């Protein structure tokens, strides 16, 4: 019998982002080469099967830097990281290899699919 | 608000 | 030129309260009377001016337990905390006054809203 | 997915 607010969800998804621009409560730093990222965990989990499997892990539950692996594109992870904190993909010709191949790794696959369509569209 |  | 997944906000949610169920990396303890709820700070400033209020606070940010006024209803507190993960707000005649009560405590602009609409009804 |  309970009543629902629309907009709730995206409102607390707004203010998430909001602390992750001003740097509060983020607690994991992610290297892609030479470039770093702060997240907040829980919401890289919420996103991710990579980070949903690596936090879960008993030992890198702890981990306050997480190195992807070297064939990441810094791109690719800051516009994926981006559609995590705002349900918005800014994906472009000049992009859409680095963002499908970062969204595969990080098994984001809505994002994986959608790829996928804008890639056959152009063939 | 609504109902679900 | 972004697209935009219009399920994210609402999936982000979802398994941010999966997290709470099974009491992964929660990082507070909110004190009620006799009762005790944990959560994750992130969600509890994002739907809360209380909240928010508290965790920006350059010595309240690092508490790990925080005590509410011995007048909030432990009820109406656990009501309220599952709206804040799921939208849902689980409304009754039995409980509004708490409800409302609380959501004025906790800076719920949208809940308090809502009572007193509700309230007005039945007058 | 949308256009917003
Ligand atoms: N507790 C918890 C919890 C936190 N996060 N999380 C999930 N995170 C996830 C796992 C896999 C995938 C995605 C997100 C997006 C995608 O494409 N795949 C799942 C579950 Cl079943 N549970 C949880
Ligand atoms: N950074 C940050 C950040 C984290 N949370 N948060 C806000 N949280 C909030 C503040 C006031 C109220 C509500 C939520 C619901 C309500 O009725 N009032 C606001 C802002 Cl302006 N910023 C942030
Ligand atoms: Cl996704
Ligand atoms: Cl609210």
């Amino acid at each position: 019998s309970c009543i629902q607010f629309t907009r709730h969800a995206s409102d607390v998804l707004l203010n998430l982002n909001r602390l992750r621009s001003r740097d509060i409560l983020t607690d994991v730093v992610i290297v892609v080469s030479r470039e770093q990222f702060r997240a907040h965990k829980t919401v890289l989990m919420a996103c991710s099967g990579l980070f949903y499997s690596i936090f879960t892990d008993q030992l890198k539950c702890n981990l306050s830097v997480i190195n992807l692996d070297p064939e990441i594109n810094p791109e690719g992870f800051c516009i994926l990281l981006d559609f995590m904190y705002t349900s918005r993909l800014n994906l472009r010709e000049g992009n859409i290899m680095a963002v499908m191949a970062t969204a595969m790794y990080l098994q984001m696959e809505h994002v994986v699919d959608t790829c996928r369509k804008f890639i056959k569209a152009s063939e | 608000w609504v109902i679900p």
